[PDB]
This record gives C-alpha cells, sequence and structure tokens, in this order.
RNA sequence: AGGAGUGGAGCCUGCGGCUUAAUUUGACCAACACGGGAAACCUCACCCGGCCCGGACACGGACAGGAUUGACAGAUUGAUAGCUCUUUCUCGAUUCUGUGGGUGGUGGUGCAUGGCCGUUCUUAGUUGGUGGAGCGAUUUGUCUGGUUAAUUCCGAUAACGAACGAGACUCUGGCAUGCUAACUAGUUACGCGACCCCCGAGCGGUCGGCGUCCCCCAACUUCUUAGAGGGACAAGUGGCGUUCAGCCACCCGAGAUUGAGCAAUAACAGGUCUGUGAUGCCCUUAGAUGUCGGGGCUGCACGCGCGCUACACUGACUGGCUCAGCGUGUGCCUACCCUACGCCGGCAGGCGCGGGUAACCCGUUGAACCCCAUUCGUGAUGGGGAUCGGGGAUUGCAAUUAUUCCCCAUGAACGAGGAAUUCCCAGUAAGUGCGGGUCAUAAGCUUGCGUUGAUUAAGUCCCUGCCCUUUGUACACACCGCCCG
RNA sequence: CGAGAUGGU
C-alpha cells in the first residue's frame, strides 16, 4: 500500500472481510458443529480462533484441515507467507447456542426423524441447559402438498425494547428434503449472570430489588465506651 | 393486471388469456358455430355452418369462466350417437375467429 | 396527559417503606438519596418516580392506617 | 373552525387503449415519480441476422505415412467471423465419433415452498396451570362502579398465582461562566512590531480608532469539540374527588405534551421463483430457451394518476449591501475523485501549476427568499415561456428518433378554475435555496439540512371508521350473506 | 321518521 488509504473505507473494509470468513466456514463446518469466528492482530501476525463443538473434526487426523484451512485463507485473502495462524476452541455450555441447536435439529430431520419426536427433543436439552425460556419453530410442506407451521415453546420471551439486544440469542437454517426447502427457527432467552459468561451482566430494566435491614437491637440505656 | 370486474373476491389465480394462445382448428368428431340463443341451466342453441342446427352444453372446464354470449364463435364436439346434442370445447375472440376465415378456414358465413 | 404510577413503582414504594420507615421523611431530596443505597434501580429516571411515591405515602401514613 | 390546495391551462412522468417485426414484463384503502425502473451501447428478458461449446465422466470405435488444431490470398459477408467455397501449408494424442449421462437457463408454476416485506390494526389486545359451573361445544379468572393515552390504576370478588403486549428501555432536542484539557479549536492581553486616519482630552504622541496584518519560549477555556457526573418527581401552594386512584389553576425553574426506533396471539390462497451457488416438479439442451452487429422499450384520434411553471404592481427587470446547517472527496477486480491561484475567451469552455487519504486542502463553505435605490403603468403588457429556425463547446467506442450545456431569433394556452376531492394543530402549514442516492454524460423524483414564519382549535359523534358491553338472526363462502313469485 | 334496489372469479 504505497499511500494509506482513508479512515472510512479502512472500517466498512475490515467488516466486509468478517462477514466473508464466517460464511466460507458456515458452510465448510457444519456438520462439524461450527458457531462463530474472532480474529485478531500483532506485529506481523494475524491469529484466527475459530469455536466449535467436535473439534477432534477441525484438526483431523494429525491437523490435515488446520493446515488445508491455513492454506487457503491464505490463498484467497492475500496474506503473505506464515503471517496467519488458525485455533480451534471448544464451545462451552453448548445448550445456550442458538446456532449449535439450529444445526443439530437441522442434521436430526435429515436423517429422518419425524418433526414433533425431533423439535420436543431439543426443546427438552435448552431447558435443562439453564435458559429462562425458548421457542423453536419449523414450517413447510410438513404433511401435505398445502404448507403448514408448528410452534414450540417453554418459560419466558421477550419482543420489545433494547433488552432484546443482549437478552435473547437467536438461529435461522433452511434443510432441504425431496419435497423441497423447510424453514428452522430458533429463540433463546438467556440468564443474568453477575460475572461467569453463562450469560449477560446487565440486568432487566425494570427487575428493582431491595437489600434486606439487619441486626438492630430495640433498647437503648446511655453508656460511654472508651479505646 | 386490470381487473374489468368488481368486487372482495382476489381469493382466484388470474385468467392469464394471453401470450401463447396458439391457434386451434379441427379434428375429426368437430365443427365450428355461431350461437343462436342462450337458454337457463347451462345451455345453448347454435348453429354450425354446413347447416345442422343443434343443442349444445358448457363443458364442466368452462364454467363461470369463459363467459359464452349470442352470435359468439365456437369449436363443439359431436357425439356417434345422439346427433341432436353437442358439448362447448373452446372459444374464438374477434381477433382469433378472423385468422380462421383469413386461412379459408370458416365458409362466408359468420359474422366477427 | 396521563400521570397514573405503574404497579412496577407503586409495588417497589410499598416494599420499601415496610423495611425502612425509620429512616424515611417528608423532603423528596432526602428520600431520593435514601432509596439509592437500599435498593438497586436500573434508571435515574425510574428512581425518582419511587422516592415521590414514597413522599407521597410518608405524607398519608402520618394521618392513619394505609392497607397494603 | 380555517389555511395551502388538487380537479380547469402548457409541459414532465407512470398506467390503460390503439398501432407494430418488437413496441419485453410484474402490480388494479393495501396498483399507477412503485420493482430503489433517470434503457444511446451494455443493462436486456422483446424483434431481425450470424459465429461459438464453456456436451464432465463411462463404454465402444477410429488413430503415430498419424486422432485432431490453426490460416495467407480470391469469392462470399453488415463484418479483417478460415462461417462457408477453391487452394495447401500447420499442429501433435489435448481432440473426433456413436450410445448412456450431465450442465446451464431474467424459461413455466408465488394456487407446490423457504426467507423477507406489506396489511388486517395504531388501537388495547392475548394465554396456560390448579380450583368452581355445565351431558356437551364452552365458561369464570379477563368485573357493577370510579380513574387513565393504555386489560393504566383503585376497588369489588368462586377464584388463586403467573406469562406476552402497554410502560420501563435505546437514540435524539433544550440547560451547567461547575469538572477533565486542546499549535488538525479559540479568546483576551502584551514584549511588542507594521500599514492607514486625524475624527479624539490632545500632535503627525505615551494615550484614541480600524484588522481573518504578523511573531509569543504570555495567560486562559466564555465562544468550538466531547468524555464523566448533575437536573424534573405531578416534588411545592390553592381548589375538586366513594377525600383513595386521580384531575384543574398557579409559584419557582433551561424545562411542567420534544421527536423517532423497537413491538404480542391468530391470520391473507397479499407481493416476490426477475436479489441469490435459497428450492421441488415441469420444459428446453448444438438448426439451443448458454456471445457479437442493428432495431424496440420513447411509437399517438383518445380516458386516468403523482407533479413542475403561471395568470402579475403584496410584481417583473438592472445595480448595491449582508447572513446557514447536514454531507461528500484520489474506486482495493472495476481505473473515474474534491478543487484554490495565474493566463486566453461574451458564454459554455481551454492551458499551466499547487493542496487534500481530510477539525489540517476546496473553506471564514461571501446560498436563495429577504433588504436599499432605479425603470415600466392596468395594456395577454417590460405578466407567461410552450412551440420552432440557425450557429458554438463538453462526455463517449458511437449523440439522427434532437445526451447535457451556451448564444441570437420566434412568442401558444392561461385573467384564479364545473360536479367532486387531499393534507395539516407550533419553529408546525406555506415560501426559499443547499447536500446525499442513481452518475462516463444528467433532476421537473426521492431521502436529509438550514433559513423567513402566520390565520384557526383546545371540541364533538353529525359524515366515514375503530374499541367495549347488552340485544336479535332463517348468516358461518360469514350482509359484497341468504332467499320468493 | 325525505329517497336508500342488486352481487362472475
Amino acid at each position: 500500500m504505497a499511500v494509506q488509504i482513508s479512515k472510512k473505507r479502512k472500517f466498512v473494509a475490515d467488516g466486509i472481510f468478517k462477514a466473508e470468513l464466517n460464511e466460507f466456514l458456515t458452510r465448510e463446518l457444519a456438520e462439524d458443529g461450527y458457531s462463530g469466528v474472532e480474529v485478531r492482530v500483532t506485529p506481523t501476525r494475524t491469529e484466527i480462533i475459530i469455536l466449535a463443538t467436535r473439534t477432534q473434526n477441525v484438526l483431523g487426523e494429525k491437523g490435515r484441515r488446520i493446515r488445508e484451512l491455513t492454506a487457503v485463507v491464505q490463498k484467497r485473502f492475500g496474506f503473505p507467507e506464515g503471517s496467519v495462524e488458525l485455533y480451534a476452541e471448544k464451545v462451552a455450555t453448548r445448550g445456550l447456542c442458538a446456532i449449535a441447536q439450529a444445526e443439530s435439529l437441522r442434521y436430526k430431520l435429515l436423517g429422518g426423524l419425524a418433526v414433533r419426536r425431533a423439535c420436543y427433543g431439543v426443546l427438552r436439552f435448552i431447558m435443562e441447559s439453564g435458559a429462562k425460556g425458548c421457542e423453536v419453530v419449523v414450517s413447510g410442506k410438513l404433511r401435505g402438498q398445502r404448507a403448514k407451521s408448528m410452534k414450540f415453546v417453554d418459560g419466558l420471551m421477550i419482543h420489545s425494547g433494547d433488552p432484546v439486544n443482549y437478552y435473547v440469542d437467536t438461529a435461522v437454517r433452511h434443510v432441504l428434503l425431496r419435497q423441497g426447502v423447510l424453514g428452522i427457527k430458533v429463540k433463546i432467552m438467556l440468564p443474568w449472570d453477575p460475572s461467569g459468561k453463562i450469560g449477560p451482566k446487565k440486568p432487566l430494566p425494570d427487575h428493582v430489588s431491595i437489600v434486606e435491614p439487619k441486626d438492630e437491637i430495640l433498647p437503648t440505656t446511655p453508656i460511654s465506651e472508651q479505646k | 393486471n386490470k381487473g374489468k370486474g368488481g368486487k372482495n373476491r382476489r381469493r382466484g389465480k388470474n385468467e392469464n388469456e394471453s401470450e401463447k394462445r396458439e391457434l386451434v382448428f379441427k379434428e375429426d368428431g368437430q365443427e365450428y358455430a355461431q350461437v343462436i340463443k342462450m337458454l337457463g341451466n347451462g345451455r345453448l342453441e347454435a348453429m354450425c355452418f354446413d347447416g345442422v342446427k343443434r343443442l349444445c352444453h358448457i363443458r364442466g372446464k368452462l364454467r363461470k369462466k369463459v363467459w359464452i354470449n349470442t352470435s359468439d364463435i365456437i369449436l363443439v364436439g359431436l357425439r356417434d350417437y345422439q346427433d341432436n346434442k353437442a358439448d362447448v370445447i373452446l372459444k374464438y375472440n374477434a381477433d382469433e375467429a378472423r385468422s380462421l376465415k383469413a386461412y379459408g378456414e370458416l365458409p362466408e358465413h359468420a359474422k366477427i | 396527559m396521563g400521570r397514573v404510577r405503574t404497579k412496577t413503582v407503586k409495588k417497589a414504594a410499598r416494599v420499601i417503606i415496610e423495611k425502612y420507615y425509620t429512616r424515611l421523611g417528608n423532603d423528596f431530596h432526602t428520600n431520593k438519596r435514601v432509596c439509592e443505597e437500599i435498593a438497586i434501580i436500573p434508571s435515574k429516571k425510574l428512581r425518582n418516580k419511587i422516592a415521590g411515591y414514597v413522599t407521597h405515602l410518608m405524607k398519608r401514613i402520618q394521618r392513619g392506617p394505609v392497607r397494603g
């Protein structure tokens, strides 16, 4: 770069890069249980951290797939030789991640399991994992040539105002069967977690809580106490 | 596109009597006819151009779709028995009826 | 217009008075400071509304019983 | 109650009908300046012609005196397409050929589907668990009354305890001489320094006036930027309220309704396959429904929709003076950006030479209406500027069916608009100009910003509709229903 | 107490 690009173009181009990388990884690592990518920079080096539920499938027999993925990321995005490193990392609390639950429901349907038996199968596992509530939806040609939908729901679920940006986790997916495409949508509502990264640290806007009064003595008589 | 009736009932699929309306001629067992009178009950009186008048009936596929009228031009299927009676197969627009007469397909009797 | 107070305000004010009656008084600006240290309230605008109805209830309790 | 209108005129632009080789097509409150749809080519799907394989792979055949590839010249052709015909060089196992099978498609079905969006519907609405009532569909909770913008509160009570919507929440506007602290932001002051004026107590001065004239190794944060905190609660006083929940006026105060975003359950045969490597089934597949050349999308007796300019004197024309805010900027394949200053030309425009990847350069963004002086004189007039002749620049591979721009000339209808009908309550309506999108060339559209700034209301259910309850029914395809001679 | 019929998608 013989003269540097302006800050408006620089900040937009850095966002366009993260979007294409997330699409490539989404469709390479679908059955291997992918759920997100994180990227960080240091002098002469870029480190990419990748989250999945079955990390040994991301590596392969002696690390083959990490070496193949390092090669194609470098080849496509134009990094110089050896400046790119890929690290696989294991997903914590996989029942509270909406993308891993949308993909496992997609592969469970694609194997020929019945729709209600599959949908109550994930609805139980999300609520046993410690969510405050959830909503699962499937739609398309469910049983016959005319389209239908099903809602499955449990616990609490908010729809309006700013808290939706940090208390609700969501995913949408497609599955192709011999008669055409079905849609899947998954929503999960997170628990409040003061510190520990199960959920958000910020409380709900209308949850006031009062501290309890303690240990007073009702009677008194006048006395003095020297040190 | 343009409606030409007026009602609540947008509940159907649109008629699209357009584009590849490929021109249809007779096979064996068929005739061209002009409507003379319309009766009740989905039946009509029609004259074909070789001069045998018949009582005629709307096929179940054309009900409440292809509205027939007096002096209109139609394609009719004959019966191998009961020669006084027949059934409607098609209606020709005034744009198609002139093309039939331009191909010499109709005697100089039909009105357009 | 409309100045009616919702159940989130009216319930929090009653629970404060049941526990801390001996701290409270008629001055809004002192009640507003007490309610900030005895409770976790997410918004400054909600804290002002709670201390307002607490100040209204103290002036009622000085005359006779309040059923709740 | 009123304001500005629209419907009448000329022109722009979307739709139907007609015309045509083709004038590609979706859509009929909730279609019609809408598909971000401003088509010269491309886009491009339509119409007239011509090259090409970009037909994987499998099996069989043909084949190293050879499977196959490419081409000069003449004829041919819109054509410098070796397309094809005559001729005779060239390449080297990569192809060719028959059968099977694939592959592509702005082809068909939105009435086969996913995703997204619109609408019912801007209002206050919706639902389990355990208990009570009915053989049952169902019901109560979810209410007689008062109160609120609100299924918002009070209270009542065969129900008790909860969930979503509402509200809270997020962004934004108006206040801080208090905090943090600035050569990519300023002020004040002086060591002072410089130009101009004597108008000034008084000189041509220490001292006065004027400055985007210039240094500070002066002091500072009022004006600009932007981080943290503060502030408003129906909190205070007087009335009215089953004296509760609330409602009205007033003091003090920057301020006692700022404006947007997000939004439930259940639906619609609503729109979209022409946004997609989202997609089932059907069609087509070498004389192709997968690339180049030319034409069309603009065609004009006629009906309709959203708009621009006007009918003048509360004006038009010619000079002079003086004030904004929001933004964008060297294109990463893809090859283009925003402009000061000097010179040539009436103008559009041309040449030279610098700054800017931006609180740094265009830039103190010298904006329009408005303001001050002049000319015209109630005349289709010096109002209005449609229609049309001749000449000159700029973009581009190409401007004719006129791309856009400049100049002289020509000088239509129109004198405040029939029956009808739209939007609007305060920095609002209306007037007035400037940025962004689309862009090689270019707004009469749309999405934002500032500037000048009113009249009329503080209400009602009459007209068109929405919410809740009681009531009647021969309706459930649900009054655009059903039905008799 | 004016006049207020009818219904392809």
